[PDB]
């Protein structure tokens, strides 16, 4: 696009991964204001409007909130406390023809300072004196629509930097385009914490025997305790059983009678009691009361 | 929240080697970009080396290209700057800067950096 | 004219939660039972929204096409537009200029001529047929609950109980007061309105709602609500309370009647 | 405040040489970049040569490599040009150019090669 017609395009109901922007190995002035770039893909924001121009690269340091200049005064202005990312990279190899790229025609003069996030489109010329222009260009006409000269013999400061603005505004609307969410594989039949699509909890994920209609997203039983969460990749229905807990009780015949005791781990399977308590962290005197010949359920 | 302590300076004959290091303490995971600065006597402080912590990509200036290299050690949380084939125009004050807003090439003084205390590298 | 009664119809799943063989009570924007709904036939007037619309329609052929949602239906307030067609449905909210008599041999289009200031656009994939909808506009959103069922009669609402499943949420966030339907033969459509009402919901073994009672229709179903059962045993069940509300709020105060001489400092010739 | 003037122009023949200047005021040349533009009759304005703000790297356009030499004088606040190897295609009005806050373009000088 052009700088007189950089449209405020609404690209909605999509995703946009930025790790391919991270390992592109061509970025120059990747600047994210407001939020860090390391927490940009996992969490998103609403109003995901975007802009595009190939701006000349010698005053990208002027592109800042609370900083004026030439581009900030006449081409593109940022508001204070910007939430969003401005991205600049080298554009020497592909937008460079012989004799200069005379297609990115740009405005040099405007009567007032630009408001932030305003697309300025015009045809009429700059007014600076008192004598009006009669259509024929004269001594104070001052034609603002000047030319970028982008030759291949320019240096990296004079060669242009391609700008895209992923601005994040705050309006009463949900987000449309966000970054991706990485996901690992699933484990089965284990007391494991999980991160599903919205809900997290502790329990044992087992195979199920019931069925779902295609609109239930999770499940629950009587006294508001959940029983099933949808896994949205494999399309096989899993359940939850809470992994086991309980009290312990110690059976003794008296300290005057003998020194031996019997320990009661209640309502558990009697195979995972070295996995239940930390038998590797406790004493070897405790480690002989987790397994042995006299294991009874 | 980011504190940088750098060392490894000294004096050496031209054609020798030196190795600078800059240790980072504080919010290590928020640091995204390490840049090495250099201010000659009678000159403005310019940029020499660049390093992205996430990607590992390196950028160098044209006067230090082919002679200077930069590396990162995530175990010690310390960036390294190894100097090979030194010339006596490199006598300057060296600075290490840590960035938490992303990566920006070339290096500029007016942007937000966590600045080091400055070290002296003298060659002749 | 031509009002119709709604026989225990218009109950939806209140959330995305599956519940199995349990009686659960919610407070949401429901239909009260046995309320009045409208029936029009040719005829497309302007009707208000009033905080939630239950919609039903009986058709043999596709006569109705879409609707015009808005506030003033003019070129000063933003207006929503959904038009369904033979192979596609178009969802967009813009600044519109609706005609005075909007209507839609195989093609006719004279409903609007206005294409300025568009904001949102969306395309999805859409007497014998009975189609029940829910229009609601809560917290900047627009939620649609639906059910499709066949029936063969040309008189009134058919009998039966059916639970309504949600489909589509919209990110519009404008204010809405009135809407108006669009047509091309004659066809029937029903409109009800939602009211905040407490229900008791009966879930089966597989989570489909098979029965419901309203807690303000009659005191037997109100005892069903406060007992959480669909069969009530013989006895006395204390449910709620009541209070007499005041009317006049009279004011009594003593005689003011002192008449201090400020008349000499308001009506004399020399102070 | 920022003002540029151009002088030193004249009429020369093909193969001649002339030294051109552009004086600057209100700003130092050690912190800002310079560009030089030309306006041929019947053609659009095109970039000629540029010096960086540090004074290290100098660049020229594609048709004028090997013949033009642009320089600066930091003490006299004036940007100079050593111009050689003339063709009749370089008949243009010459304007120097700088970005100091806003853009400031001088009145220009006339160079006619015939
Ligand atoms: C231990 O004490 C109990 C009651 O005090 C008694 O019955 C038992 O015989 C004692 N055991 C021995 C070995 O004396
Ligand atoms: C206890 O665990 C063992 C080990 O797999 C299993 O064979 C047994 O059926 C389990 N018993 C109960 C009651 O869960
Ligand atoms: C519905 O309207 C009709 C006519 O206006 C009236 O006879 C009837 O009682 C109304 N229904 C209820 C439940 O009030
Ligand atoms: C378009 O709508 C916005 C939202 O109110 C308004 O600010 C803008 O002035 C409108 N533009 C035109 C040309 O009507
Ligand atoms: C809609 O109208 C109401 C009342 O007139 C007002 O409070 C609200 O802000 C309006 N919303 C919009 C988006 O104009
Ligand atoms: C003063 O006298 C006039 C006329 O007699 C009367 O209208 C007015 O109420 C008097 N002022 C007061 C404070 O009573």
């Amino acid at each position: 696009a052009s700088v007189y017609a950089w449209n405020r395009k609404r690209i909605s109901n999509c995703v946009a991964d930025y790790s391919v922007l991270y390992n592109s190995a061509s970025f120059s002035t990747f600047k994210c204001y407001g939020v860090s770039p390391t927490k940009l893909n996992d969490l998103c924001f609403t109003n995901v409007y975007a802009d595009s121009f190939v701006i000349r690269g010698d005053e990208v340091r002027q592109i800042a909130p609370g900083q004026t200049g030439k581009i900030a005064d006449y081409n593109y202005k940022l508001p204070d406390d910007f939430t969003g990312c401005v991205i600049a990279w080298n554009s020497n190899n592909l937008d460079s023809k012989v004799g200069g790229n005379y297609n990115y025609l740009y405005r040099l003069f405007r009567k007032s300072n630009l408001k932030p996030f305003e697309r300025d489109i015009s045809t009429e010329i700059y007014q600076a004196g008192s004598t009006p222009c009669n259509g024929v260009e004269g001594f104070n006409c001052y034609f603002p629509l000047q030319s970028y000269g982008f030759q291949p013999t320019n240096g990296v400061g004079y060669q242009p930097y391609r700008v895209v603005v992923l601005s994040f505004e705050l309006l009463h609307a949900p987000a449309t385009v966000c970054g991706p969410k990485k996901s690992t594989n699933l484990v089965k039949n284990k007391c494991v914490n999980f991160n599903f699509n919205g809900l997290t909890g502790t329990g044992v994920l087992t195979e199920s025997n019931k069925k779902f209609l295609p609109f239930q997203q999770f499940g629950r039983d009587i006294a508001d305790t959940t029983d099933a969460v949808r896994d949205p990749q494999t399309l096989e229905i899993l359940d939850i059983t809470p992994c086991s807990f309980g009290g312990v009780s110690v059976i003794t015949p008296g300290t005057n009678t003998s020194n031996q005791v019997a320990v009661l781990y209640q309502d558990v399977n009697c195979t995972e009691v070295p996995v239940a308590i930390h038998a590797d962290q406790l004493t070897p005197t405790w480690r002989v009361y987790s397994t042995g010949s006299n294991v009874f359920q | 929240q980011v504190q940088l302590v750098e060392s490894g300076g000294g004096s050496v004959q031209a054609g020798g080697s030196l190795r600078l290091s800059c240790a980072a303490s504080g919010s290590i995971s928020s640091i995204t970009y390490l840049g090495w600065f250099r201010q000659a006597p009678g000159k403005e402080r310019e940029g020499v080396a660049a390093l992205i912590t996430v990607n590992g990509h390196t950028y160098y200036a044209d006067s230090v290209k082919g002679r200077f290299t930069v590396s990162l050690d995530n175990a010690k949380n310390t960036v390294y700057l190894q100097m090979n084939s030194l010339k006596p125009e490199d006598t300057a004050l060296y600075y290490c800067a840590a960035a938490a807003w992303g990566y920006a090439w070339p290096l500029h003084q007016d942007d937000y950096w966590y600045w080091g205390q400055g070290t002296q590298v003298t060659v002749s | 004219p031509a009002y119709t009664n709604s026989f225990t119809r218009g109950v939806y799943y209140p959330d995305k939660v599956f519940r199995s063989s349990v009686l659960h009570s919610t407070q949401d924007l429901f239909l009260p039972f046995f309320s009045n709904v409208t029936w029009f036939h040719f005829d497309n007037p302007v009707l208000p929204f009033n905080d939630g619309v239950y919609f039903a329609s009986t058709e043999k052929s596709n006569i109705i096409r879409g609707w015009i949602f808005g506030t003033t239906l003019d070129s000063k307030t933003q207006s929503l537009l959904i038009v369904n067609n033979a192979t596609n449905v178009v969802i967009k909210v813009c600044e519109f200029q609706f005609c005075n008599d909007p209507f839609l041999m195989e093609s006719e289009f004279r409903v609007y001529s206005s294409a300025n200031n568009c904001t949102f656009e969306y395309v999805s994939q859409p007497f014998k047929n009975l189609r029940e909808f829910v229009f609601k506009n809560i917290d900047g959103y627009f939620k649609i609950y639906s059910k499709h069922t066949p029936i063969n009669l040309v008189r009134d609402l058919p009998q039966g109980f059916s639970a309504l499943e949600p489909l589509v949420d919209l990110p519009i966030g404008i204010n809405i007061t009135r809407f108006q339907t669009l047509l091309a033969g004659a066809a029937a459509y029903y409109v009800g309105y939602l009211q905040p009402r407490t229900f008791l919901l009966k879930y089966n073994e597989n989570g489909t709602i098979t029965d419901a009672v309203d807690c303000a229709l009659d005191p037997l179903s109100e005892t069903k609500c406060t007992l959480k059962s669909f069969t009530v045993e013989k006895g006395i069940y204390q449910t709620s309370n009541f209070r007499v509300q005041p009317t006049e709020s009279i004011v009594r105060f003593p005689n003011i009647t002192n008449l201090c001489p400020f008349g000499e400092v308001f009506n004399a010739t020399r102070f | 405040q920022v003002q540029l003037v151009e002088s030193g122009g004249g009429l020369v023949q093909a193969g001649g040489s002339l030294r051109l200047s552009c004086a600057a005021s209100g700003f130092p040349v050690k912190n800002f970049e310079m560009e030089w533009y030309r306006k041929a009759p019947g053609k659009e304005r095109e970039w000629v040569a540029a010096i960086q703000s540090g004074g290290v790297e100098t660049y020229y356009a594609d048709s004028v490599k090997g013949r033009f030499t642009i320089s600066r004088d930091n003490a006299k606040n004036t940007v100079y040009l050593q111009m050689n190897s003339l063709k009749p295609e370089d008949t243009a009005v010459y304007y120097c150019f700088v970005y100091v806050g806003r853009s400031y373009i001088g009145q220009g000088t006339q160079v006619t090669v015939s």
